[PDB]
């Protein structure tokens, strides 16, 4: 393996070591930076990785990673050390979730300016990790205009569904934002407009949430914005999932890919906790 | 490592994508090209804003025909005009065949990939237009070397992406040996959409607007006319409907097409038409006087 | 989508015979057989006999029907002019205009009194003899005094200057009479078709050979119609096939 | 759904690069026939796997499809020459009850 | 794949041929791999 | 030149085209991009295919002032001749919103490069119209005659679009509305029958305030354009004519087809109604033995 | 350099059907007999004046004649170079003949002279007479004002030097010596044993006065034409195809037939 | 490959009137096309040039390559042209006219 | 250069106002459409147009097109010799005229005897009489739209293609009307019916049935006079010699 294959493995090591918090550093030790130099998906794969074994318990780890980010962002550098750049982004989201510090949202505004691009979708990702559930009307005004003056596609998908994160949990005071997502005339707004609703209004079977992710499923033509809406309505129906082989069956019946593709995602969802029968014979 | 490449989605805008098929249509049966101005950004976007056409050669489309003395003095042209970026490869034109590189197009390309590595080539099909459709691909040379190391995996991670195909026979064999052909998806934006909808001044010039009474007179004869013919196979048809297997039926006593649903169809075609017909009419008369 | 498929531009092919009934084999006019799709909203039941046939230009499927009427060799004078001479510009030749008026005149408007003797309907004519002998006079005649639709061709209007031509032209003029019957098809001449022996060491022969046997076959189907069968004339007695004769 | 969704696979098989009518001349047993097409050249070419070489047989009427030149399906539905033979030659349908002393 | 069919007018010995295919046209062919000069003798059916 | 000037047929391209010059030149703010109009002409439909830009300068606080190349044109111009040598200059694009009279001195300039009288077509870059959103105007050369001397002035023309085969499936192809502005199913006419009437509406209120102005702020009578509002009278329809009652007659005519038609409809439907309740009787039956059969089923996958 | 890549090699091959014409009115429409419909255009109904080409790739195209080959230069049945990959006129060519045809041309035979065929004095200035003196005392059949003789027949016994007298004495005046056989003329393949009767007369009219050695003549010299069940009318064909170009038709006084037979 | 050919006639290609781009008269004599012009009365296109004629039934202009001079090619002789564009490579033995006559040599 | 060149063919049959079959010179019949920058009452059978080659759409109608074999035989009306340079057989013009030169110069006489105006002269004789020389005294002296067709030159190589020279040669005849058209050493094509022997035999009796039918059927003449040259017509099918 070479390129992002290589990426691949370096990353999978910390879905392996994941807890045993104490051997985490030890185990990662060769393949960070400074002792590993082989190749760049190595040095980055072990931030990434060692971000997964810290992740809900990482608030030490935070401040270790934070030091390499703001090293790296004064340059907007090579594309070697955008690889790099990239993991640190997504490893200081995972060790910072639920922690709701100001710190490393300043911290990864610094790299989604460089434009980076693999690096700025780690960061508008991050973004949302970090921040969960909190609603600071800052953070969500920057990210949607950015949006439409960033020219790298990966980074617009990275911040449209990192705006859903923040605005999770948060139902019907994020129903201004989710009119504005929808609103759009750029796909990636609205494949995060559909993921926006289905966070906020998630595991409360809320009539006009499940009402607006079904009409714009059918209703556009786009097919990252199909595929998005379907998706979402087994966030939405966790607490009642009853209810969602009945609705989805519809879904199925149509013969476009982008909307089969995400209804079975729908009831793998909806369904994850304990199977129902009916699930598993729709699919088939 | 050396320098590691992936996918990349070839975005042509919609001031491009007539440009060339312009280009094409007129100068066929003799292969027509041009060079495509533009702008490479991010690792997976390679914006084609224009193109313009280099005057065509009876000797095709080569390495010789493409002209870099007449492309220093276009260059200077967009120079003054804020319409100069940076050059990003080249378009052709085939009429009847597929979607692929010549032996020649290779050769033209390998220049184009030695002064940019981002460079495409991007084929049209003027003659297969023909089809509510337009076929067109992009092709980018991965190197001699890359090959030997199975490099074409490489190009394919990162997105399940759509993986589309159009076209198959001899561009899957020159894709073994030389190139990976790029998806396409069109850029546009919220003001260039308006005035690609727009196409009429007939959009309140056409409620009103009508034609004569003769035409509706004909519709209407003729559409009750058939309806009886349809109605006598209906006829015919449903002395059966009581024996064994509808597929049978069908073949015997001429089931085939549905008579039921021909006969549906042909009654809602003119039933929704006459609403309209009479509804127009009495607009007219009531509002005008 | 599909109607813009449907329409123009088309090369026409004919349809030969189905072996399934939504692909079929059809003969292009580009001198090509090709296995092609057959699309739905047409028709079944006279797409698969032999007629006529739309098929896209590059693609190479069959996506529009098109009728027996069009793509023929001539069309009928049942609904345009027929020559107009009469029997009685016919001067001589009566003894031989009694059994030529009984055999298109009479079974065409009394098919039932042939039925109720129990006598076979008449077949085919065949007018030969040297060329002073007024063969074509009487044709002409009498194909407007009987009211009824009259058809035409001659052996070298059954010309083939493209390859699969000729044999085209055979279907044309049958399948057209027995559609609008009683029907008349004359074939003027057939000295070139009707030749007694054929050689068939060379591509020249086989495509007329070709053109006959078809027409053997088309006459073996024609009987039992109340169209009246072939009016065909020749020059020699010994152009005749013991095949066309039969 | 039904109606319109049939469609849109039907595209697809419209937009075939064309297909022929060929018919094996002889076998050959490494998987290849050799194919007349009929009215364009001779071909030794492979087949598909829903077929098998010992299922051809000369005078086996086949469909192969221009990309590769790769035998499909067989003709389910012959047609012999011979028939349009037979019928020149012709047989006057008569038993023994149409002579008779 | 496929395997064209010509008919073989004929060799010159040197490792080169012409051959006139039925598909109509002539081609001047390399006598080469996996065939031989003793095996290849007017009137035969070569495998291009 | 030529007099023969009817319509305006635009091809897509050439709208697409002036949006485009005008925003990688990225004028705005009421700034201007004067580019050179290319195609067919000398010819009664003035025929555009293409444009392109041409350096211009425009001075917004003295609207006296601007700047044209000469220089480049006529090497712009050869340059055409490679991509399609059917093209000469026939007139120039201007970037809208719309017409100025300082366009009066522009034109001058260009007639020492066609053969035919110059054209001047507004692309509006905002796209506000509610038809096309191009005008489209020649300079003409006339006496006036309400007693004032030869002005030059600017007449209009009728926009209306044809364009190559090959153009036509790429405008479809970008777009992917459904379209409430062109015609198609019932419903659709149905909106479309209550635009056109809003339409009308909006045109005509504008002409009882024009007829306002010229007797309570003076603008100046213009003879020629009440001249066509007078025969606007003289077509007009009646009332209680033996015209106006044919036209009752015939929709009672129309009625009649369409009832026949709603009860065809009903036939077919009646029929469908019977086959299903017939699907249902068939499977009553598979049902009843379903039931019995299951019995068997439920005890054996017990056992494994 | 626009004009010159598309002069470059290669180029395809055809011959002009005929000139159609076409009005210079380009400010409306084309009505010469016939008029246009619709709408009105500078020249895409409008055109200017118009070629027909039939090409040799088995069809026929509709075009504006090209700018630079003039109306003068284009004529029915000229041979013109057409565009290999559009189909517009470059130039002219001179016609092409057949590979059959450019072996009856000339190979510098050389001279003999009458005095090396031995005997037969009388005979050869017969001979002299009819082919040589038409040639050289033009002066005279412009004085007399007589008719010039299309040929001169040497016949008699074979192996008398007919042939041997013939070649050295027609290479040994100057004039354009054709190589054709009878038994040539008479091929399997249908009516193109007379046309290959028309390219030598051809050839014959461009180096007029040409001098045209038939060996032998027994081939055509057929005294049948009266036929019964064969391919003899392919044969008796070409004897009357060697008739109509030894039947007046311009510039045929110059060029002339000696032929050699044995019976 | 080669696409086999074969030529038909040599046309020389001074003389053939393969300049029509100078449309003056009134320099060189106009006998020939480098004649056409007399300030060289000298070489303006090749100074050999062939008319074809392939084995698909399709006529085609080709000049001279860079291996072959006009001592190599002849009328009537048979010649090998690029497949894909026609150029003389190589000349071959004459005639296609020969098949039986392959059997005769003993 | 930028104005490429089109297909021609010409219209088989009007299927519609908006669809038109038309059969190619490439080959192929199409259904083809109609740009509505033409007439669509002009198009009608028989009618030669040019079609496009990139989306196969009728671009115009053109006036017919006729062979560059019966180009070649109008090409030829040289020989300026007039009916005095034919001494002793000048009774001989007398009697060539009351067939061809009167009906040629009015018809309009002919008609109130009330006899079809007839066409058709046989010109036999034992050779070097001056049949062809008649031909030519005759082309020179009325001077109209003369054929001087070779009746062994009309044939090729190619099959088929030898109904398609003729047949446009009366075309020819028809619309520079009045024409007379010189048929010179027809015994070859003028062959008996044959059909035992080769290929050839059956050549003849395809060309010599397409001449049969255009002159006297259901397509007559009217004012083209043939002018047939024999040398012998015991060398004649019987059907020509009627
Ligand atoms: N019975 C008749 N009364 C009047 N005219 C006649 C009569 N018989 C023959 N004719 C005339 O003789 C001429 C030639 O005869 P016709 O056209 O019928 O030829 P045919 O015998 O079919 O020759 P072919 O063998 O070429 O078919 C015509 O003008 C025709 O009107
Ligand atoms: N009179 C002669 N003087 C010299 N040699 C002669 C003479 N007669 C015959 N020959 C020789 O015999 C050869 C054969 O005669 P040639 O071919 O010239 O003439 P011919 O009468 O047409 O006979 P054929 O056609 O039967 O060969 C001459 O080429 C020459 O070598
Ligand atoms: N009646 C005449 N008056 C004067 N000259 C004549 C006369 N008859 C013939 N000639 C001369 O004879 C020449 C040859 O006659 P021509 O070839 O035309 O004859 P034909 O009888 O058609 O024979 P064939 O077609 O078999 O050659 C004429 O060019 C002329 O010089
Ligand atoms: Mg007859
Ligand atoms: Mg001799
Ligand atoms: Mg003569």
């Amino acid at each position: 393996a070479q390129n992002w294959a290589k990426f691949t493995a370096t990353a999978s090591l910390g879905v392996i070591h994941k807890g045993n918090l104490l051997e985490g550093k030890k185990v990662m030790a060769p393949y960070l930076p400074g002792s590993r130099a082989s190749s760049r998906f190595i040095k980055g794969g072990s931030l990434y990785g060692l971000g997964l074994i810290y992740a809900g318990f990482g608030r030490d780890t935070t401040d270790y990673l934070k030091n390499i980010i703001v090293e790296n962002s004064g340059t907007s550098g090579d594309e070697d050390v955008d690889v790099l750049l990239h993991g640190a982004s997504l490893g200081i989201g995972l060790a910072a979730m639920g922690s709701a510090n100001i710190e490393v949202y300043e911290a990864l505004k610094e790299v989604l300016y460089n434009d980076s691009a693999t690096s700025g979708e780690a960061a508008a990702l991050g973004m949302g990790l970090c921040m969960l559930g909190t609603g600071k009307p800052e953070a969500i005004h920057d990210m949607f205009t950015y949006s439409q003056e960033t020219q790298h596609g990966n980074i617009t998908r990275g911040l449209a569904v990192g705006l859903a994160l923040i605005n999770y949990g948060r139902q019907e005071l994020a129903d201004d934002l989710i009119t504005k997502m929808l609103a759009s005339d750029e796909s990636l707004l609205r494949y995060g407009g559909a993921f926006t609703i289905a966070l906020a209004y998630a595991g409360t079977g809320n009539n006009s949430a499940v009402k607006r992710l079904l009409h714009v499923a059918v209703s556009d033509s786009n097919d990252d914005v199909r595929r998005a809406a379907v998706i979402a309505l087994g966030f939405v129906l966790l607490r009642d999932y009853t209810t969602v082989p009945r609705i989805v069956q519809l879904l199925s019946k149509s013969h476009n890919a982008h909307v089969r593709c995400g209804t079975a995602f729908a009831l793998g969802i909806a369904c994850a906790g304990k199977g129902l029968q009916s699930a598993i014979d729709v699919l088939d | 490592t050396g320098r590691d490449d992936t996918k990349e989605t070839v975005y042509i805008s919609s001031i491009a994508l007539l440009k060339m098929l312009k280009h094409g249509r007129a100068g066929v049966p003799m292969e027509v090209m041009g060079l495509m101005l533009g702008e490479f950004v991010d690792d997976y976007t390679v914006n084609v804003v224009d193109v313009f056409a280099m005057p065509q050669s009876g000797t095709g489309v080569s390495v010789e025909a493409v002209d870099d003395v007449f492309q220093a003095k276009m260059m200077d042209m967009l120079k003054q005009t804020g319409r100069d970026q940076m050059v990003v490869g080249w378009y052709h034109s085939h009429p009847g065949f597929g979607c692929w590189l010549s032996s020649v197009d290779v050769n033209t390309q390998k220049s184009f990939e030695q002064l940019n590595s981002r460079a495409v080539a991007v084929v049209v099909d003027p003659i297969q237009s023909v089809k509510g459709k337009v076929v067109i691909d992009a092709f980018r040379l991965i190197d001699t070397g890359a090959l030997i190391n199975n490099l074409e995996p490489r190009q394919t991670t990162s997105n399940t992406g759509l993986l589309n195909k159009a076209n198959i026979q001899a561009l899957i064999h020159g894709l073994n040996r030389h190139y990976y052909s790029l998806n396409i998806d069109y850029h546009k934006t919220a003001k260039e959409t308006k005035m690609l909808m727009n196409l009429h001044k007939e959009q309140w010039q056409s409620g009103l607007k009508m034609y004569d009474y003769e035409e509706k007179e004909e519709s209407n004869l003729a559409a009750t006319k058939s309806m009886v013919k349809i109605a006598e196979q209906y006829s015919k048809r449903i002395e059966e409907e009581k024996e064994l297997t509808e597929e049978e039926l069908k073949t015997r006593y001429v089931g085939r097409q549905d008579p039921k649903k021909h006969l549906s169809e042909t009654a809602d075609e003119t039933l929704e038409n006459n609403i309209v017909s009479v509804l127009t009419a009495g607009v007219n008369s009531v509002a005008i006087k | 989508e599909v109607k813009r498929i449907q329409s123009v531009p088309l090369v026409i092919g004919q349809f030969l015979e189905p072996i399934d009934q939504n692909t079929g084999i059809v003969s292009s006019t580009t001198g090509m057989s090709y296995v092609v799709r057959i699309l739905s909203t047409l028709d079944r039941e006279l797409l698969k006999p032999s007629m006529s046939v739309a098929l896209h230009r590059h693609s190479n499927a069959l996506v529009d029907i098109l009728p027996p009427d069009s793509d023929s060799s001539i069309s009928v004078m049942g609904e345009n002019e027929k020559p107009d001479v009469t029997y009685a510009d016919v001067g001589g030749l009566d003894m031989q205009k009694q059994e030529i008026r009984e055999a298109v005149e009479l079974p065409l408007v009394q098919a039932d009194l042939y039925e109720q003797i129990g006598i076979d309907p008449p077949r085919g004519v065949l007018l030969y003899g040297p060329p002073g002998t007024g063969k074509t006079m009487l044709v002409k005649a009498v194909a407007n005094s009987t009211k009824a639709a009259f058809i035409r061709v001659n052996g070298s209007e059954f010309v083939h200057k493209y390859l699969g031509e000729g044999p085209r032209m055979v279907r044309d003029v049958f399948r057209l009479a027995r559609e609008n019957a009683p029907s008349i098809i004359f074939i003027d001449e057939v000295d070139s078709i009707a030749t007694k022996r054929f050689d068939a060491q060379t591509g020249s022969d086989r495509e007329v050979q070709r053109i006959l046997i078809e027409l053997l076959t088309q006459m073996d189907g024609f009987d039992q119609s109340t169209n009246v069968k072939v009016i065909m004339a020749t020059n020699r007695a010994d152009t005749l096939d013991p095949a066309l004769l039969r | 759904n039904d109606k319109v969704r049939f469609i849109k696979d039907e595209l697809r098989l419209l937009q075939e690069p064309g297909s022929y009518v060929g018919e094996v001349i002889k076998i050959v047993s490494d998987k290849k026939v050799l194919v007349k097409v009929q009215p364009e050249g001779k071909y030794i070419v492979d087949v598909a796997k829903d077929i098998n070489v010992k299922d051809l047989k000369a005078s086996q009427r086949v469909c192969l499809r221009s990309d590769s030149y790769m035998l499909h399906k067989v003709l389910e539905n012959k047609a012999d020459p011979l028939v349009s033979l037979m019928m020149v030659e012709k047989v006057p349908d008569s038993t023994y009850d149409m002579v008779g002393g | 794949n496929p395997l064209s069919i010509g008919t073989l007018e004929e060799i010159i010995d040197d490792d080169h041929a012409i051959v006139t295919s039925p598909t109509m046209p002539d081609y001047y062919v390399s006598i080469l791999s996996f065939v031989d000069k003793e095996l290849l003798e007017p009137g035969c059916s070569v495998l291009l | 030149m030529s007099l023969q000037h009817e319509k305006v047929t635009i091809a897509p391209l050439v709208l697409l085209s002036a949006l485009d010059h005008y925003e990688r030149t990225q004028t705005k703010e009421n700034k201007r991009c004067v580019g050179v109009i290319l195609g067919d002409a000398n010819s009664s439909t003035i025929r555009v295919t293409n444009s392109f830009a041409l350096p211009f300068e425009e001075d917004e606080k003295n609207s006296d002032v601007w700047f044209l190349d000469h220089n480049y044109i006529e090497n712009m111009n050869e340059m055409c001749k490679k991509i399609n040598a059917k093209e000469k200059l026939i007139g120039w694009y201007h970037s809208g919103p719309k017409l100025r009279a300082s366009d009066l001195k522009i034109n001058e300039l260009f007639k020492k490069y066609t053969q035919n009288n110059p054209l001047l077509l507004i692309v509006d870059v905002k796209q506000q119209g509610v038809g096309l959103p191009t005008d489209a105007y020649v300079a003409i050369e006339q006496v006036k005659d309400d007693g004032t001397s030869t002005e030059k002035t600017f007449l209009h023309l009728p926009c209306t679009i044809e364009a190559e085969e090959a153009e036509e499936i790429g405008v479809e192809h970008l777009l992917r509305d459904v379209r409430d502005q062109a015609a198609g199913g019932l419903s659709i006419r149905l909106t479309n029958q209550l635009k056109s009437l809003k339409g009308l509406q909006s045109k005509l209120k504008d002409v009882v305030e024009y007829l306002d102005k010229v007797i309570n702020k003076e603008l100046p009578i213009n003879h020629t354009i009440l001249g066509k509002l007078q025969d606007v009278f003289n077509l007009l329809p009646n009332l209680g004519t033996p015209d106006d009652d044919e036209i009752d007659v015939e929709n009672h005519d129309r009625i009649n087809i369409s009832n026949n038609l709603q009860k065809a409809l009903t036939v077919k439907t009646n029929d469908e109604l019977m086959v299903i309740y017939i699907s249902n009787l068939v499977r009553s039956i598979i049902a009843f033995d379903d039931l019995i059969e299951n019995k068997i089923q439920n005890k054996k996958i017990q056992e494994q | 350099e626009k004009i010159k890549n598309n002069r470059q090699l290669p180029y395809l091959v055809a011959n002009v059907v005929e000139v159609m014409d076409m009005n210079e009115i380009e400010d409306k429409e084309n009505s010469e007999s016939t008029t246009q419909g619709g709408n009105v255009n500078l020249d895409n109904t409008a055109v200017g004046k118009a070629a027909v080409v039939k090409t040799s790739s088995r069809q026929t195209v509709f075009l504006p004649m090209v700018g630079l080959v003039d109306p003068d230069k284009l004529k029915p049945n000229d041979l013109v170079g057409v565009n290999k990959d559009s189909y517009l006129i470059l130039d002219t060519l001179p016609s092409e003949f057949d590979s059959r045809v450019k072996a009856m041309e000339v190979d510098e035979k050389p001279t003999e002279t009458y005095s090396d065929v031995g005997g037969l004095d009388k005979q050869i200035e017969e001979l002299v007479e009819a082919i040589v003196l038409p040639m050289k005392r033009a002066d005279k059949f412009k004085d007399m004002g007589i008719r010039a003789p299309k040929g001169a027949l040497m016949y008699g016994p074979p192996g008398t030097g007919k042939t041997l007298l013939a070649r050295a004495c027609a290479a040994q005046t100057n004039a354009t010596f054709l190589k054709l056989a009878a038994p040539q003329l008479v091929q399997m393949y249908i009516g193109e044993g007379a046309k290959l009767v028309r390219d030598a007369f051809a050839l014959a009219k461009e180096k007029a006065p040409t001098i045209i050695f038939i060996d032998e003549l027994d081939a055509i010299g057929t005294k049948r034409f009266d036929s019964e069940k064969s391919g003899d009318r392919e044969v008796q064909r070409t004897m009357l195809e060697l008739l109509n170009q030894l039947d007046g038709f311009s510039s045929d006084d110059r060029v002339k037939v000696l032929a050699a037979t044995n019976r | 490959p080669l696409q086999v050919a074969r030529c038909t006639k040599i046309i020389k290609g001074n003389g053939e009137s393969d300049e029509t781009t100078t449309d003056n008269n009134n320099s060189g004599n106009s006998n020939s096309n480098s004649n056409q012009q007399s300030t060289d009365a000298d070489e303006d296109d090749e100074d050999a040039k062939y008319v074809i004629n392939l084995k698909q039934i399709a006529k085609f202009v080709v000049g001279l390559g860079e291996r072959v001079s006009p001592t190599d090619i002849e009328e009537g002789m048979r010649v090998g042209v690029d497949r894909s564009k026609y150029n003389i490579e190589l000349p071959l033995p004459p005639r296609i006219d020969p098949s039986v006559t392959m059997m005769t040599v003993e | 250069l930028q104005s490429i060149g089109q297909l021609i063919g010409e219209v088989m049959k009007e299927l519609s106002e908006e669809k038109y079959i038309v059969k190619a010179s490439s080959g192929p019949r199409y259904i083809v459409g109609v740009r509505n920058s033409v007439d669509r009452s002009k198009l009608k059978k028989g009618v030669r147009v040019t079609l496009d080659i990139t989306t196969l759409t009728i671009m115009r109608i053109l006036p017919r097109e006729t062979d560059p074999l019966v180009y070649n035989m109008t090409s030829f009306e040289q020989g300026e010799i007039t009916f005095d340079g034919i001494g002793g057989l000048t009774e001989q013009i007398r009697e060539l005229r009351e067939v061809i030169e009167l009906p040629l110069k009015n018809p309009e006489i002919f008609q109130r005897v009330g006899i079809k105006p007839p066409k058709g002269v046989l010109l036999y004789g034992p050779p070097g009489t001056g049949k062809t020389l008649l031909a030519k005294a005759v082309a020179a002296t009325i001077g109209a739209n003369f054929i001087f067709s070779p009746a062994s030159g009309i044939v090729d190589k190619y099959i088929g293609e030898s109904a398609r020279i003729i047949r446009e040669m009366f075309a020819y005849a028809k619309e520079h009307e009045p024409c007379i058209i010189f048929m010179d050493e027809v015994d070859a094509i003028g062959g008996r019916r044959f059909s035992e022997g080769t290929s050839a035999d059956r050549e003849i009796q395809r060309t010599l049935m397409e001449l049969l039918t255009q002159m006297d059927g259901f397509d007559n003449l009217g004012q083209t006079k043939i002018i047939m040259a024999t040398n012998r017509p015991d060398t004649l099918d019987p059907a020509l010699l009627r």
